[PDB]
């Protein structure tokens, strides 16, 4: 039941800015002038090193990742809170994932302030890249239709 | 050609990439296809220093990996 790696990706419509500003930290977080996406964590073990944002169009994707030198501590509870805020926003419910079975311990929450976003889906992938097969936990959540982002390339901010 | 180099990609953190490959002079653009964590594909330019440096991290993980 470990794991070693944490992946959290979000994919947003639509949105109209590029030049993005970002953080790794106690408080984690990706900018820009339209949107802010922040990410907090505890009692994660694996390491978050970057995150990233790049957009097509008004289509963005964008997350945080940690490597995966490290295995989480199975004597504590790794628990990721994301929210999502639009710089235009008031009203701050959370979300509810696809349901479903997990094989590794975790706790996750995201939160959403404001209506700008008729798309958007967030993906937190636990993973265990010392699996001969592939060994991850995907909780997954969805507003409306989920938005394919292969092809476009996770920048850095810039 | 499973991929033609249209665009290039700017700068992906060196974290997120696992491997690089020489793209086909026959499929597009003669540049590096790097592959993410995401089981994508991008084409970069080799001439950036940050393709060059990714390209001798990835080389770095290869060797061992041995």
């Amino acid at each position: 039941g470990s794991f070693n790696s944490i992946d959290v990706e979000i994919n947003m419509y639509p949105v109209n800015k590029t030049s993005c500003n970002s953080s790794i930290g106690s408080s984690s977080t990706i900018s820009t002038s339209e949107l802010t996406i922040t990410l907090t964590h505890e009692d994660c073990t694996p390491v978050f090193i970057g995150d990233y944002y790049s957009v097509v169009d008004k289509l963005a994707t964008s997350g945080f990742f940690t490597n995966d030198k490290v295995h989480q501590d199975l004597t504590t509870q790794c628990k990721i809170n994301l929210e999502i805020k639009c710089n235009s926003g008031r009203e701050s419910r959370q979300l509810t994932p696809t349901t479903k079975v997990y094989l590794m311990p975790h706790s996750e929450t995201v939160t959403v302030v404001g209506d700008c976003l008729s798309n958007l889906d967030v993906y937190i992938v636990y993973a265990n890249t010392d699996a001969i097969y592939s060994d991850m936990d995907v909780v997954a959540y969805h507003t409306s239709y989920i938005l394919n982002v292969d092809h476009i390339p996770p920048n850095d901010c810039e | 050609c499973n991929i033609t180099c249209s665009k290039m990609t700017s700068k992906i953190p060196v974290a997120l990439l696992i491997h690089y490959q020489q793209n086909q002079a026959s499929c597009g653009k003669r540049a590096i296809i790097l592959e993410t964590r995401q089981h994508r594909l991008f084409c970069a330019d080799p001439k950036e220093q940050w393709v060059k440096d990714a390209m001798q991290h990835l080389d770095r993980q290869a060797a061992a990996l041995t």
